[PDB]
């Protein structure tokens, strides 16, 4: 066990407080700030409709890619009702999973629907667009429980 | 509350030294004597510290070392049961707006508004004590 | 170089204003040497980036420097201690009241403008058998037998037995130079002679501000009652020629408007404008007597329109 | 512990599935919830 | 061993989950936005007066206000900005962090702090509601002398409406004063001693005390005023010491006032230059004895704004006016040795506070020069004193309360204001300050008596005036970079999802999460000494912040 | 002296001012990460997101336990 | 439901247990009069700058201080003191009823110590002075109707303490709650003691 490499240290409860340096930022994402807001805005209410947790993992994904994107699925706070998107460009490789719950809503037919969406604007050479694109294709497609 | 005692002695004896000396110092080298209202002014601050500061000294002699006064104290001490804070109240705007009408009768001398005011400080007022306190409808 | 250093300070027409001129410039050499030393020390510590060169080591992290507090704790006190005696030697010589005043000015003050009694006048080499008036100091005592009621009141006066509608407290004199809203009040006094100035205001508070005396004072409504030494003196003013006067405390509206002239001529001028002025005449038909400009040259009754954009 | 937990039918009847949402407004289908943004707009 | 967090957190929330609470909040981080926002709101309202006031100054002419609606002008400017912008900014930090910088939960009295915000903006707009009236605002000045205040001279409604808008912004600035005070006697950590608390929560506490020594003064001395203009009192009658009995009851609140104004953010400055220089606060234990000083003397030396009266004890107050100078020369100086031999990084919080130490000094250098009568002769009512005391207040209450924003805003809202944007502003206002008010000391230098609505072409200083304007309107820009910043940094900018966005945080409010919880902590530290946060954070420096502490 | 140069001035070496201010800062590199290129391999940590979009339950963690994983469907795709 | 989260038999609890730690409502309460100190210390200077003006005789011929009154109402609120104190320490204890009897019966001789205020105000405004009248006048009538505000703001006090006692069971914190208003009642006592002294004493 460890903590961060400098300044964040283990609290009298669980919680890690954690400190950057005053010049630099935390989440470090390395995408636009707008268009991460844009995802965040499919992910919150154009999945709305879905009822389904829609979650978007960019990480890689090795070995065998549907094994890792169920147990990273797994990590959703409910994947009964949960649909997990994971691109790896390492791999260039695109893994949708789903929730026992989320199934027979149109989630199986919208799923080649949200991997050609996704797949598209990747190789066009935008990622975030892409999972973007396919989050909406995917919300569309699936109904409320 | 030893340190919280002692800073108003403190300023009690700087008080009380500064309306000493200024008393002093007008009565006699000023051109009418004593000038009497910063004599006044010092002398009732040099008070307002001293009620404040005797009544923390007495609290402090009254109470133990309490974990907040205490070096060397761990967060396991003072843990415990905080008493009741007041939760979200919409009375303390209602008694501020009480008082500005009443502000505003007394500044356009409008007696029936500061009539006004007064009574609705009064229910505001009355409220904000009463909220926590005002059992169930008994019907 | 002391003009720009004075910070626009202009050179003092007065013994004491040259006394406070020179006590301004030291001040302001000691307020720049003690500025200039701390932005060096914060231009200086700003050299203290945090350098690359800076591993996983915090600073020296010290704080705490008792000899270093008290060094800088007692230095800044023997500053202001100098500061505060050169002060008070300088101050000695704000009002020397002396009690043998050569020309006694009666200032007092109204809303929007200004008027000058030369209440006494009495020359050192002998002159100027001039005196005051005072008949017109009449009083509002409103001590009559009954008020309202049948009897018993018999109220005398809200203030000390009188009514705030008094006005005693003001002094009147024989020559009033009396400054319309069209026309500046021109104050003329001798030059070379020590020039008393009795301070007072008919209505509301405000400042008599010579900026070439380097001093104002506050004419006050009842500076007698309200413990003011309104009353100042100058021992002297050197050069002659036309000083710009302004009011230096809130009047009014018209506050802005108040400016007069304090125009310093010989004692000849002096006698000769007395003298034209007893004789029935106003102040710039004295002026242009003693051949002098009328009317204030430093300054005008700019205009009584409210602004630009008023339609006239 | 004075009190005792509420129930209600209420009788509803547009099925409040375009428009807004319980999220946005969480009394949704207690009543009117939702006006057009063209209504505020023009 | 991952988590799920959204892309970007949300950034403004659900329809109507906030308007309830504003009128019903009793958290004091809530409240003390409300102040900070509704005193900004003061502060360009405040402050537009005065670009309407340097319009009309810089030229000769009136050339589109009046004498009286310019005397409105300052009269407001002068009170909005120090009753509606810098006094209730103060118990607006205070609600903001003094719980946090303490441990504790809440403030002592949480209903009556929400009453006091709640008097402080409705008092205010009653103040400033003089405006639409068909006379005006209050035209006597921010002072508001005596016989001029009298129901003769300025008998408007404006003039009564000012007093009483007072009255009840007053009562609202003493209510937060007990709470601050009884907050910090009362509720403070397990750990932390009275020598342990932070040098804000320190100033704050030693502010309150100058909050309830004067302003019930002042609001004596209001309805004195409002007595005798309503009831013919005579209370401030001239033949009585009334001229001299308001400057005596004024002053005697006045200058505690300009101190109320100016302490609390001499503890902002003090708390981010040692998270910024990377090492303890120069002189802790003198820093507070400097501020328990100041309060002590502040009060005794009130009547420095009266030399000209000539009717004051005139050496005993300069005696005071040069022995308080001294406390702030200490704290002056141990600023710079919080600043010396640290790693200083100059992100827009040091900034700010940087430029506080610079434009102070310059005020706080003419403020000696003040001090002593025969220069306050002179330079009295003058534009010198105009410039004198914005220096003071703008590097005091400008600068270092944007230090105090640009250092709290992640603390309070969980992002980082854009530091290119602070930058800019800073530059701005800097640069634009130095302009519009340091050739004001050579203006009020020769002959200029403030409160002038116009002056004439034929005297001098045309030329610093325009300059003056320029500069005020450069400062007039330079809200522009603020307010974009702060609006487009409250609902996006780069996320903090740590404590301490800057480093090297103290004052264990940076050991809570960025948005504190509701209560302000789910993990109170152990409290050791006056550096709680530097300590859980950097554990091995724990020995360090010992031994080298006491070679100084 | 010159009403026209007074306002001109008063109104212009503001906008100058804050033109060049602007040039000299906002045109600066921002904290903000680079947007990541697809060419470029993929140098950040995981990351795993999710909406919060509806209601789990109770707030508190404890009595969530762990019914399964549960997966319920699978897709695949190469770009 | 079960019983309750919050053990507490009071849904209204002490700011912070009183035996161990200070009393945070006296705390408050004693700050906020030490600020009313200050308050009549800006009205106590307003009156004696009156005096330093006055000519000799500091109150006009037709004022007439109507000692007579003035002393049997002060020595009614010297009582009031002694009954409220008496009040407190049935509060300490829990007697309800002992405070509630205490209290009203201070309540009813500060309503005395108001109506003979008011008496001795008509008297003297129908015997010429009044506020507009005169200086001194109008600064006694400013001090002691500005501290007759303050006694009419403490029977407010008093009565609706009472009529929450009347609501609520008796508890520390109304306990406290009775403690501070006695506070606040002392004050007024004290400062009617010191305006008394400076008012028909001292003249
Ligand atoms: C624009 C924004 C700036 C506005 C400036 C104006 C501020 C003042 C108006 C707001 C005051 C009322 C309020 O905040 O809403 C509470 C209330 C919500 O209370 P709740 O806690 O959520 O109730 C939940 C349950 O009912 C159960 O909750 P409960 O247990 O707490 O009980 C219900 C609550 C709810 O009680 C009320 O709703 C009372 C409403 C009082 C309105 C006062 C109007 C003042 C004029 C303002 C002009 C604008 O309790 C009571 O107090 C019932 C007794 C009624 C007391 C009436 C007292 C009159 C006092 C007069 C004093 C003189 C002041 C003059 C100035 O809001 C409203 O429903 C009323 C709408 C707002 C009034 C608009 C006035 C026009
Ligand atoms: C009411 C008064 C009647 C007259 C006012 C006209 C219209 C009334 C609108 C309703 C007022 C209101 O508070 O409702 C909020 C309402 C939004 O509804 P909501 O319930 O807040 O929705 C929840 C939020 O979406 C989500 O909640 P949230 O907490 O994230 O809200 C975000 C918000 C606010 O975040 C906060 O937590 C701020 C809370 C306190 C700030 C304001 C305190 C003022 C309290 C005084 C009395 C108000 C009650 O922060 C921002 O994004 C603003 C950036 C700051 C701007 C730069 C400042 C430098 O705001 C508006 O859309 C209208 C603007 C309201 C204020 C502007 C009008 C005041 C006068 C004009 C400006 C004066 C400047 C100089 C003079
Ligand atoms: C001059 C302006 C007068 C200002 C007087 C109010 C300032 C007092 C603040 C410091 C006192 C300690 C405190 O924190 O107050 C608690 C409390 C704050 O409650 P909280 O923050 O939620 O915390 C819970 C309390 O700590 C828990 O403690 P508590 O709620 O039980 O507080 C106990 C006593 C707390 O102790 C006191 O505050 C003593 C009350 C003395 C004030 C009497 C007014 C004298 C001025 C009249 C002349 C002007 O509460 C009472 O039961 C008696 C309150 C009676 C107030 C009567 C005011 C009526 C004014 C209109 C008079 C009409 C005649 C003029 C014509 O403040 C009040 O209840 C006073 C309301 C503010 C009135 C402003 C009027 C505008
Ligand atoms: C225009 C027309 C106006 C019409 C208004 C009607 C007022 C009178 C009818 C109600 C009285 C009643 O039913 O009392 C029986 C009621 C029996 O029920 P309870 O269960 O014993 O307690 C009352 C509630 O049911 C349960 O309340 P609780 O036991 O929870 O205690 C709550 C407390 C809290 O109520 C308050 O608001 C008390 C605070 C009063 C304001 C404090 C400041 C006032 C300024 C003081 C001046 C200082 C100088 O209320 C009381 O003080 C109880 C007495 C009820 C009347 C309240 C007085 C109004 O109380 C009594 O035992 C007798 C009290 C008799 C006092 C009545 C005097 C009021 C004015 C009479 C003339 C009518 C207006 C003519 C104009
Ligand atoms: C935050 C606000 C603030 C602060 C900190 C101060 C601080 C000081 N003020 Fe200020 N003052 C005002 C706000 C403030 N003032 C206001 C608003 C007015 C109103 C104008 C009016 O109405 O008249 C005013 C008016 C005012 C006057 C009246 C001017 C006049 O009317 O003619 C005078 C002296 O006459 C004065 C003096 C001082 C002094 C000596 C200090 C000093 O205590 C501190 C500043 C001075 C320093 C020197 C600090 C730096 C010290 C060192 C670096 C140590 C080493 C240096 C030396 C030893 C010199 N002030
Ligand atoms: C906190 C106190 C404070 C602050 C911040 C300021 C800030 C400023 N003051 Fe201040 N000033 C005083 C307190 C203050 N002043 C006092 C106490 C007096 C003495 C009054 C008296 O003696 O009666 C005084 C006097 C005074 C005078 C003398 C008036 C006279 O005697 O004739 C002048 C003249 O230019 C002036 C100018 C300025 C300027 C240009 C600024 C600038 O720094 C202000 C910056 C401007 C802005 C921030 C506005 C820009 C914003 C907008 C245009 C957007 C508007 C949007 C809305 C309204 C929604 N001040
Ligand atoms: C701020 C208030 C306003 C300003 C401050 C006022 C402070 C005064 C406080 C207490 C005074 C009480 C005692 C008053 C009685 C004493 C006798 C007297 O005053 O003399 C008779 C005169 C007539 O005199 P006359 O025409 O010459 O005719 C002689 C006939 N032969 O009556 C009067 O004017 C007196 C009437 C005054 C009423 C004041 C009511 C104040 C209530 C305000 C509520 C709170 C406001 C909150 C503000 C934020
Ligand atoms: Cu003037
Ligand atoms: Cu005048
Ligand atoms: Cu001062």
């Amino acid at each position: 066990e460890l903590d961060l490499p400098y300044g964040s240290a283990l609290t009298s409860s669980g919680r890690i407080s954690a400190v950057t340096e005053p010049g630099e930022l935390s989440v470090h994402y390395p995408f636009p700030t707008m268009d991460l807001v844009v995802l965040d805005d499919a992910l919150k209410y154009g999945s709305r409709a879905a009822k389904a947790r829609f979650a978007v993992y960019i990480g890689p994904l090795g070995a065998d890619t549907a094994a890792t994107a169920r147990e990273i699925l797994a990590n959703v706070p409910t994947p009964e009702n949960a649909v997990l998107l994971a691109v790896s460009p390492d791999q260039r490789a695109i893994e949708v999973v789903y929730g026992a719950d989320v199934k027979g809503r149109g989630i199986e037919s919208a799923a080649p629907l949200g991997v050609s969406a996704a797949a598209a604007s990747f190789k066009e050479g935008n990622l975030i667009d892409g999972l973007i694109s396919a989050v909406r294709v995917m919300s569309a497609g699936v109904s409320p429980a | 509350m030893h340190i919280e005692a002692r800073l108003f002695e403190i300023l009690t004896a700087f008080f009380a030294l500064a309306a000493v000396v200024y008393a002093v110092l007008t009565a006699m080298f000023a051109t009418g004597g004593v000038e009497w209202a910063g004599t006044t002014a010092l002398v009732l601050t040099t008070g307002l510290t001293l009620i404040t500061g005797t009544f923390f000294r007495f609290v402090a002699r009254r109470l133990d070392t309490r974990p907040e006064d205490y070096e060397d104290a761990e967060i396991s001490d003072g843990a415990g049961e905080l008493g009741f804070f007041a939760p979200h109240s919409w009375w303390p705007i209602l008694i501020s707006l009480s008082f500005s009408t009443a502000a505003v009768g007394a500044a356009l001398w409008l007696p029936w508004l500061i009539a006004a005011g007064v009574a609705f400080v009064i229910t505001s007022v009355c409220g904000l004590v009463f909220e926590y306190y005002w059992g169930p409808e008994k019907h | 170089w002391s003009d720009a250093l004075a910070l626009g300070w202009p050179t003092g027409i007065t013994p004491e204003a040259k006394l406070n001129r020179e006590l301004w410039i030291g001040s302001v050499i000691a307020s720049f040497a003690v500025g200039a030393i701390v932005w060096g020390l914060i231009f200086w510590t700003s050299a203290f980036h945090r350098k690359k060169a800076t591993d996983t080591e915090l600073p020296r992290q010290f704080g705490y420097n008792m000899p270093l507090e008290l060094t800088l704790t007692v230095i800044p006190f023997l500053i202001i201690s100098v500061l505060f005696y050169f002060t008070v030697v300088v101050q000695e010589r704000m009002m020397h009241k002396d009690p043998n005043p050569e020309v006694v000015i009666d200032v007092t003050a109204f809303q929007w403008n200004w008027k000058f009694g030369y209440q006494k006048i009495a020359f050192a080499d002998g002159s100027f058998d001039y005196d005051g008036a005072d008949p017109e100091r009449k009083e509002a005592m409103t001590s009559r037998p009954e008020g309202k009621d049948e009897h018993g009141i018999e109220k005398v006066g809200p203030i000390r037995g009188m009514t705030p509608e008094d006005r005693t407290y003001l002094n009147f004199d024989k020559i009033e130079t009396l400054g319309t809203s069209s026309e500046i009040p021109v104050l003329v006094l001798p030059a070379g002679k020590r020039i008393e100035f009795v301070l007072n205001s008919a209505d509301v508070i405000h400042g008599f501000w010579v900026p070439e005396f380097l001093f104002k004072r506050d004419v006050l409504p009842e500076p007698k009652a309200n413990n003011s030494d309104n009353v100042f003196q100058v021992s002297e003013i050197q050069q002659t020629g036309a000083f710009v006067g302004r009011c230096t405390e809130m009047c009014g509206t018209f506050h802005a408007m108040m400016n007069f002239e304090v125009r310093v001529v010989e004692p000849n001028d002096f006698k000769a404008y007395i003298d034209q002025r007893n004789a029935g005449k106003t102040n710039a038909e004295a002026l242009a007597a003693i051949n002098q400009p009328p009317l204030a040259i430093t300054t005008e009754p700019f205009e009584s329109r409210r602004g630009e954009l008023v339609p006239q | 512990m004075s009190s005792t937990q509420d129930r209600s039918q209420l009788d509803p009847e547009v099925e409040r599935h375009t428009g807004v949402d319980v999220e946005d407004v969480p009394s949704a289908e207690w009543g009117w919830s939702h006006m057009p943004i063209g209504v505020m707009h023009i | 061993e991952l988590e799920a967090r959204r892309p970007f957190p949300e950034r403004m929330g659900p329809k109507g989950n906030l308007i309830y609470k504003l009128i019903t909040t009793t958290d004091h981080k809530l409240i003390g936005i409300m102040y900070c926002v509704v005193c900004f709101a003061f502060f360009l309202v405040g402050g537009l007066m005065a670009l309407f006031m340097r319009t009309e100054l810089a030229m000769p002419g009136l050339q589109f206000l009046s004498n009286e609606q310019f005397n409105q002008l300052f009269t407001m400017h002068g009170t909005v900005m120090l009753l509606f912008y810098a006094t209730p900014i103060v118990f607006g930090f205070a609600n903001l962090v003094l719980p946090l910088q303490i441990g504790a939960p809440d403030v002592a009295f949480p209903r009556l702090n929400a009453l006091s915000f709640w008097l402080f903006l409705f008092g205010a707009l009653i103040a400033i509601a003089g405006f639409i009236t068909p006379g005006g605002a209050a035209d006597f000045g921010w002072t508001a002398y005596s016989p001029l205040t009298d129901a003769i001279h300025s008998p408007g409604a404006g003039g009564d409406l000012w007093i009483m808008g007072l009255a009840v912004g007053g009562l609202g600035t003493i209510l937060g004063g007990v709470n601050m005070i009884t907050t910090v006697v009362c509720m403070r950590a397990p750990g932390m001693t009275m020598f342990r608390m932070p040098i804000f929560t320190w100033n704050i506490l030693v502010t309150s005390i100058l909050v309830l020594i004067a302003f019930p003064i002042l609001t004596a001395a209001l309805f004195g005023l409002a007595a005798d203009r309503h009831l013919g009192a005579h209370i401030y009658d001239p033949a009585n010491g009334g001229v001299l009995l308001w400057q005596h009851l004024f002053w005697f609140f006045g200058h505690p006032e300009v101190y109320i104004i100016a302490l609390p953010f001499f503890g902002i400055v003090s708390e981010i230059f040692p998270v910024f220089s990377r090492k303890p606060i120069f002189g802790y234990t003198t820093l507070i004895y400097a501020t328990l000083a100041i309060a002590a003397l502040s009060v005794a030396v009130w009547a420095h704004h009266m030399y000209a009266t000539g009717a004051v004890l005139l050496p005993f107050f300069s005696f005071m006016t040069f022995l308080i100078a001294v406390p702030t020369g200490i704290k002056f100086f141990n600023w710079i040795g919080t600043m010396w031999k640290g790693q200083l990084t100059f992100e827009t919080p040091m900034l700010f506070s940087v430029g506080f130490l610079i434009t102070f000094l310059l005020g706080g250098l003419s403020g000696v020069l003040l001090a002593s009568p025969p220069l306050d002769f002179h330079v009295t009512d003058s534009y010198f004193v105009i410039a004198h005391f914005h220096y003071v207040l703008f590097g005091t209450i400008v600068f270092a309360t944007y230090a105090g924003i640009y250092f709290w805003f992640p603390k309070m809202t969980g992002r980082l204001l854009d530091e290119r944007l602070g930058k800019l502003h800073f530059w701005l206002t800097f640069i634009g300050f130095h302009t519009t008010f340091l050739v004001q000391h050579w203006l009020g230098d020769e002959g200029m008596p403030r409160r002038y609505a116009d002056y004439l072409p034929t005297d001098g200083f045309t030329t610093l005036n325009v300059i003056s304007t320029v500069g005020a309107f450069i400062l007039g820009v330079s809200m522009l970079p603020f307010v974009w910043n702060v609006f487009k940094s409250w609902r996006y900018g780069e996320p903090v999802t740590v404590d301490d966005p800057w480093g090297y945080g103290n004052s264990l409010e940076w050991a809570t999460s960025c948005p504190p919880p509701r209560h302000n902590f789910t993990e109170l530290p152990r409290i050791r000494s006056e550096r709680p946060a530097f300590e859980l954070h950097y554990p091995h420096m724990v020995e360090r912040m010992r031994a080298e502490a006491h070679v100084g | 002296m010159s009403t026209a140069l007074t306002h001109g001035l008063i109104g212009g070496v503001p906008l100058v001012l804050f033109a060049v201010l602007a040039l000299i800062f906002l045109t600066r590199k921002g904290p903000h990460p680079d947007t990541y290129k697809m060419s470029d391999p993929w140098t950040h940590a995981p990351i795993l997101w999710a909406a919060e979009e509806p209601r789990e339950h109770g707030h508190g963690g404890h009595g969530h336990d762990s019914h399964g994983v549960v997966i319920g469907g699978g897709a695949s795709g190469k770009w | 439901m079960t019983s309750a989260v919050g053990t507490s038999g009071t849904a209204i609890t002490s700011r912070v247990h009183s035996l161990n730690r200070p009393n945070m409502v006296s705390v408050g309460t004693i700050v906020w009069l030490s600020s009313e100190l200050m308050f009549f210390a800006g009205l106590f200077a307003m009156y004696f700058t009156a005096r330093a003006q006055a000519g000799g005789a500091w109150p006009p011929e037709p004022t007439e201080l109507n000692l007579a009154l003035a002393v049997p109402v002060t020595l009614v609120l010297i009582a009031s003191s002694f009954t409220c104190q008496m009040g407190v320490f049935a509060a300490e204890r829990g007697d309800v009823f002992g405070l509630r009897r205490w209290y009203v019966i201070t309540f009813l001789m500060g309503l005395f110590f108001v109506l003979g205020q008011g008496y001795e105000y008509i008297h003297l405004v129908e015997h010429g002075t009044t506020i507009p009248g005169s200086a001194y006048g109008s600064v006694f009538y400013l001090a002691t109707g500005f501290h007759g505000l303050h006694v009419i703001g403490g029977l407010v006090a008093f009565v609706l303490l009472l009529a929450r006692t009347k609501m609520s069971k008796f508890t520390p914190a109304q306990a406290t709650a009775a403690i501070v208003v006695s506070y606040y009642w002392h004050f007024v006592d004290i400062v009617w003691i010191a305006l008394f002294a400076t008012i028909y004493f001292v003249r």
